[PDB]
């Protein structure tokens, strides 16, 4: 899979495929795995189980919700149980999370994590995902989602494990 | 406790009690040397003692509503003891002590009764957010912006304003409840459920002691029935018993309470008398001495009775409107009307007993018992109770005699 991140000019996103692997063959095509948070204000973008996500995801809402959108600190509350509850711990996958404010990703471990330039590229086909958005965010004008997109396929099409099904969750403030 | 001028005492007893000024005033000093008490240094505080007072007059005149106006005018628990209650202890009887633990269950039930009006809308404002959690369950954890959960009061808005009268709707909700019931239930079983949680024990029991201690008044009636009369010996040493018994809490001492350890060194008394055949001076030195206040109090007029008809708040004539007024009856009294109901009282306490003012409740009510019975089949009308009528329902009454020591 290949999550991919960017920001720029008051505009942020998040743009994943949708290729599901088991062994050497496509079990699914069309995941969706980019989502939205927080009464539609925070993105994100995750590899990992669909319940998973739906738990981990429904987790880090409330978290929001114990600290006024203030996204960082449920971001810190939140990997901060997942690596504690005996439960949760089981738990695996990468959230990428990204509001008006900042970007980020979470692992297991309990990482909160601030990329170089709130530039994030998860999963196996997340280094051709930055190579390719690193190139194109130094060396032209495009627009956030513009990097997302060209970059995910750049991705897809080096990647084995990353096809060209996308879901994209952008954002504007200024 | 008030701040209220002797003056302001009297002026606002007068809204109660017909004349008695004197009697006004004596028990008026009283209630503002409370206050004079607590403006003073330590020392001072211990040594000044309430100046008991000695009422003296004849049967129903004001001296126990004085008394009782008093007591109800500066929210200080009140009791009123028959003096001869305690006559017969020598043989067996009630222990004088009752009257600190009564002038306690009194002030109990008084504290906690005022402790339900006070908690009368927390039950009804932040306890009645139970039903309106089972009616729009909560945000999984609301989120915080101090008008995020008052935001609702849209879909929360409806379900309060609907909650104007509109229940019977069963629900449920949480020893916390879980049972499932109704909301003519849900909802009253709320009123006291989220109440005694506000209200606690180590205060209010407390605060009952500390008002009798402080603000107690004991009305001690026919304290001249307990003196000494030259009509034997053996029943004397009884009567003045109870003036010995009833010394120690005149003079300062400690009673039992199941609510505590009260304490009279401070608590008013107000002891009653006819005077009629004993005198003050008759009554044990100890106690003459802590009973220094004496005012006497005269016997009702005619005009005393025609204004105690009509000017107190809340008199028989008016409480007899009103009462007449749930019928849908308007009653009113004539001036010549009310000065006939008084003389007619008048009649009765010369040509037989005299009662005083009581007289008045019993002329009163012997005259409306036809209007009183028929004043659901009136409704709407404007009955006048006039000279005529008077005469027409008391006339034979009072001039009877025989009859008046039966029926008036
Ligand atoms: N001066 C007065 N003013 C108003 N009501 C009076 C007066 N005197 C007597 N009464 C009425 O008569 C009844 C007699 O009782 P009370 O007034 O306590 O006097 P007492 O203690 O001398 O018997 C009371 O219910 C009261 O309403």
């Amino acid at each position: 899979t290949t999550i991919v991140s960017v920001r720029r000019n008051g505009h942020v996103v998040i743009a994943g495929d949708g290729q599901a692997t088991l062994g050497n063959t496509v079990m699914k095509g069309n995941v969706k795995k980019v989502r939205r948070l927080y009464n539609d204000k925070v993105i994100a973008g995750f590899a990992g189980g669909t319940a998973d996500a739906f738990t981990l995801f429904e987790l880090f809402e409330r978290k929001l919700e114990m600290h006024q959108g203030h996204l960082v600190k449920a971001a810190v509350e939140l990997a901060k149980d997942w690596r504690t509850d005996r439960m949760l711990r089981k738990l695996e996958a990468l959230l990428a999370v990204a509001d008006e404010t900042a970007s980020l990703i979470i692992t297991g471990n309990g990482d909160v994590v601030q990329p170089e330039n709130d530039l994030i590229a998860i999963g196996s086909g997340g280094p051709y995902a930055q190579a390719a958005a690193r190139a194109l965010l130094e060396n032209t004008e495009l627009s956030a989602r513009e990097i997302a997109e060209k970059a995910l396929d750049i991705a897809g099409d080096i990647c084995i494990y990353t096809n060209h099904f996308h879901t994209i969750e952008e954002l504007s403030y200024k | 406790h008030s701040e209220m001028t002797p003056r302001e005492i009297v002026s606002e007893l007068d809204k109660h009690i017909i004349g008695q000024d004197n009697a006004k005033r004596s028990v008026a000093i009283a209630l503002r040397n409370r206050w004079r008490r607590m403006q003073l240094n330590e020392e001072l505080r211990h040594e000044v003692t309430p100046k008991n007072i000695l009422m003296i007059g004849p049967t129903g005149v004001g001296k126990t509503e004085i008394a009782r106006r008093l007591a109800k005018l500066a929210n200080a628990p009140f009791i009123k003891v028959e003096a001869t209650k305690f006559t017969e202890v020598g043989y067996v009887g009630k222990e004088v002590d009752s009257i600190i633990r009564d002038l306690t269950d009194a002030a109990v039930k008084m504290v906690r009764v005022q402790a339900i009006e006070k908690n009368r809308y927390r039950a009804e404002e932040l306890a009645e957010e139970r039903i309106l959690d089972v009616l729009i369950p909560p945000a999984k954890n609301n989120w915080g912006q101090t008008e995020q959960q008052q935001e609702p009061s849209a879909a929360r808005q409806a379900f309060r304003k609907k909650l104007r009268e509109g229940q019977l709707d069963d629900k449920e909700i949480e020893k916390q409840k879980a049972r499932k019931l109704k909301i003519k239930d849900a909802m009253k079983l709320l009123i006291e459920e989220e109440a005694a949680k506000l209200v606690n024990p180590e205060e209010l029991k407390q605060d009952a002691i500390d008002a009798v201690e402080q603000h107690g008044i004991v009305f001690i009636d026919e304290i001249d029935k307990i003196c000494k009369r030259g009509e034997s010996s053996g029943p004397d040493v009884s009567r003045e018993g109870v003036q010995r018994d009833l010394l120690p809490l005149v003079e300062g001492c400690t009673v039992s309470t199941k609510h505590g350890m009260v304490k009279t060194d401070h608590i008013l008394f107000i002891a009653s008398g006819a005077f009629q055949i004993a005198k003050p001076s008759d009554l044990i030195p100890e106690l003459q001495g802590r009973l220094p206040i004496r005012v006497e109090l005269q016997a009702l007029t005619t005009s005393d009775f025609e204004r105690i008809l009509t000017e107190p708040n809340a008199s028989i004539t008016v409480q007899y409107k009103a009462l007449m007024a749930t019928e849908g009856v308007n009653i009113e009294f004539t001036d010549s009307g009310i000065k006939r109901i008084a003389e007619a009282a008048w009649q009765v306490n010369e040509s037989t007993e005299n009662i005083g003012a009581r007289r008045l409740h019993t002329v009163l009510e012997r005259l409306m018992e036809e209007i009183s019975y028929d004043a659901s089949d009136l409704s709407g009308q404007n009955i006048t109770i006039d000279a005529d009528y008077v005469s027409k329902h008391l006339d034979a009454l009072v001039a009877d005699e025989d009859l008046s020591r039966f029926i008036l």
